């Protein structure tokens, strides 16, 4: 098995920067790959007051009492027994699929295969992480992974989800991740100036009653959901509540 | 025998390096006492390295001399002390065993072993804790001795991990009447809750202060931090005569004030604290409370 590390180019990942410039790597490469996570830093201060306590006190003249306490609380295991236990589980056991596992996996690739089909009609460009039966492979790898854990000759759907989830989040942060890479900007401004003219601070409309009304006119569906999405992300005086029906202006 | 630390479970170099009595007439927490130590061992005649391997692999022929290296090369230094009189016990083919490692054996697995209900729960663990050294006692078992052992090499070398920063540190405030230090922060102080330890930490300071060329018999007041309870654990400690002294000036053991001055101040303010230990001496009190508690028992009469 490899475990590789690597930096994208110009250091940090410079998110409003492209995706497809960001990676030096080629697809073939990427393929083989099937865990890929981006590590992005992030500054909020509370995480940062966080880690800056924690190596504080990781600084040797006190870790050395606490992680002793893992060991007598039952909390953790020393990294031998540890050793010992992952190759007695490779020697021991190989679990093996079921039915409805299998069922949810072909359905699940089916998925994501069409998102990334929209995702790619919506950039017009090909995608620089690829999704391939490679992938559906080593979602099967991983779920029998997960049950190789308990010793289990059989996996099942607890394993299974929670390796779905771990695949839409290694999915989802690296190469679903700003699809869009930041009718061109002229239906921008003109959708931006109606939303303040028809509709002001405090009040509220239905979505499908601007859908309607925006249809009707040149706007269309799907130039609205991309640019309301915006605003709300804007959230400057856009505001979402009670499911996706009260458009609330902040 | 000699007033060394496990001669016959560690090396001769950590024997004389953790030893009391050498560490207060030598001086090892600086480096002097160790440049005085390497003279001492290079004019003895053992190698640096020979004296540094497990004494059942050690040379035959220097531990069978030993005893008179010891006798000609102790005098200059002044450790002619070391040298007394102890029992042995062996049982066939398993080794030999001396009281004092024995009983060093005993008390740190005692120590060391496995509000009012975190209370309950450490007085609980050390029941279990004297259960599990009243197993060890029987010749049936030898991995709750082994054990013990390591477990009394580990603490002493914390407790001179700690002594060494408190001698560094210079916390010991010389006040009118009694000497007083508190342990307010540093490393590993989760392990001084437990009196046994505290004692033997206050034991090897008084040692300490003895060995020096103050004429002063003063009370020494000891206090330590448990963060998670938010109280102080104080104990009084007797002042100690050096070893090496004759027995005209032993007319009567230095009494213990301590016990006497506790209640009188507890009698007579309404302080927070909790004396409930057989032994008088030793209190818990609040890490508030502390302060006009010390003021109080400097203006009572000891």
């Amino acid at each position: 098995s490899v475990l590789a590390a690597a930096n994208p180019i110009y250091g940090r990942y410079d998110d409003l920067k492209s995706p497809g410039d960001n990676i030096d790597f080629q697809t073939t490469i990427l393929s083989r790959f099937d865990m890929i996570f981006i590590v992005k830093d992030d500054h909020n201060e509370e995480r940062d007051i966080s880690i800056a306590n924690h190596v504080i006190n990781i600084h040797t003249g006190n870790a050395n009492a606490m992680q002793n306490q893992q060991e007598e609380n039952g909390s953790e295991i020393s990294i031998e027994k540890m050793k010992r236990y992952i190759t007695y589980c490779r020697l021991k056991c190989a679990p093996r699929l079921s039915p409805q596992a299998a069922e949810k996996l072909s359905s699940n690739f089916v998925t994501i295969r069409k998102q990334l089909l929209i995702n790619e009609l919506e950039s017009t460009e090909r995608s620089s992480i690829p999704i391939t039966i490679r992938q559906l492979e080593a979602i099967i790898r991983i779920t029998e992974s997960l049950a190789k854990l308990e010793l289990s000759p059989i996996a099942q759907e607890r394993h299974v989800d929670e390796a779905i989830r771990l695949f839409q989040a290694s999915t989802m942060d690296a190469a679903s991740q700003d699809p869009i890479g930041g009718t061109s900007l002229s239906e921008i401004r003109r959708f931006e100036q109606e939303l303040k003219r028809r509709l002001p601070i405090g009040w509220s409309t239905s979505y499908q009653t601007l859908r309607r009304e925006f249809v009707d006119t040149h706007r269309f569906s799907q130039l609205a959901l991309d640019k309301a999405l915006y605003a709300l992300e804007k959230h400057e005086t856009i505001q979402l509540r009670h499911q996706g029906q009260n458009i609330y202006r902040s | 025998d000699y007033y060394l630390f496990l001669l016959r479970h560690s090396s001769l170099y950590d024997s004389f390096y953790y030893s009391n009595y050498v560490n207060a007439k030598l001086s090892l927490w600086n480096e002097n006492g160790k440049k005085r130590l390497h003279k001492m061992f290079a004019r003895m005649g053992i190698p640096l390295s020979t004296a540094q391997e497990t004494w059942l692999y050690m040379d035959h022929s220097i531990k069978r001399e030993l005893g008179i290296i010891f006798d000609k090369n102790l005098d200059r230094y002044g450790l002619q002390d070391i040298i007394r009189d102890g029992f042995v016990r062996t049982l066939g083919y398993r080794g030999s065993i001396s009281a004092s490692e024995f009983v060093e054996a005993l008390t740190a697995l005692l120590e060391v072993g496995n509000s009012a209900q975190k209370l309950t729960n450490l007085r609980k663990r050390w029941v279990s804790n004297f259960w599990l050294s009243w197993d060890a006692l029987d010749d049936r078992k030898v991995e709750l001795l082994n054990r013990g052992i390591q477990l009394a090499q580990d603490l002493q070398r914390a407790i001179f991990n700690t002594g060494v920063a408190i001698l560094e540190k210079k916390l010991i405030k010389h006040l009118r009447i009694y000497r007083l230090c508190v342990l307010q922060d540093g490393p590993d102080l989760d392990l001084y809750r437990n009196p046994l330890t505290l004692l033997r930490l206050g034991n090897w300071l008084i040692e300490c202060c003895a060995e020096s060329e103050d004429k002063q018999l003063l009370p020494m007041v000891l206090a330590s931090i448990d963060e998670n309870t938010d109280t102080y654990l104080v104990a009084g400690l007797t002042p100690r005569y050096p070893r090496g002294l004759d027995t005209i000036h032993t007319k009567k053991p230095i009494l213990n004030n301590f016990s006497m001055a506790f209640q009188q101040i507890t009698a007579e303010t309404d302080a927070k604290v909790r004396i409930d230990n057989f032994e008088s001496s030793i209190i818990e009190i609040r890490r508030e409370d502390l302060s006009p508690f010390l003021e109080k028992l400097t203006l009572s009469g000891l």
